């Protein structure tokens, strides 16, 4: 449904901006600031790195900080990596801070 | 969001 669009990220109701994501296969890391306008002292300021590709319409997600982010189900450690899929939910920490990957198409 | 990390 839709070849080319860009993915990004959905905040809950009254939170920050979409966050998009480079679709040319640069890192965006994520965490503490004002991107995410996450202030919580246990999530890092460098939390996880995404990787998005846009043709599969997924998201690597690798952990860089110290306590951990959920992938969907599955709860990361530093060094590790999971897998979002659309409708998938990125857990920034401690089962905290929720943001839900979308697609908009050009079209 | 300049504060360290939290252990």
């Amino acid at each position: 449904l839709g070849s080319r669009g860009r993915l990004w990220l959905q905040s809950p109701t009254g939170g920050p901006p979409p966050i998009f994501l480079p679709s040319d296969g640069q890192a965006l890391v994520l965490g503490r600031g004002p991107l995410t306008q996450v202030t919580d002292r246990k999530c890092s300021r460098n939390q996880v790195e995404l990787i998005a590709d846009p043709e599969s319409r997924t998201v690597a997600v690798k952990q860089l900080g110290v306590n951990p982010s959920t992938v969907g189900v599955h709860e990361l450690k530093p060094g590790l990596s999971g897998s979002l899929s659309l409708g998938d939910v990125l857990y920034l920490v401690n089962g905290l801070y929720p943001l839900t990957l979308r697609w908009e198409e050009l079209s | 969001y300049d504060e360290s990390t939290d252990e």
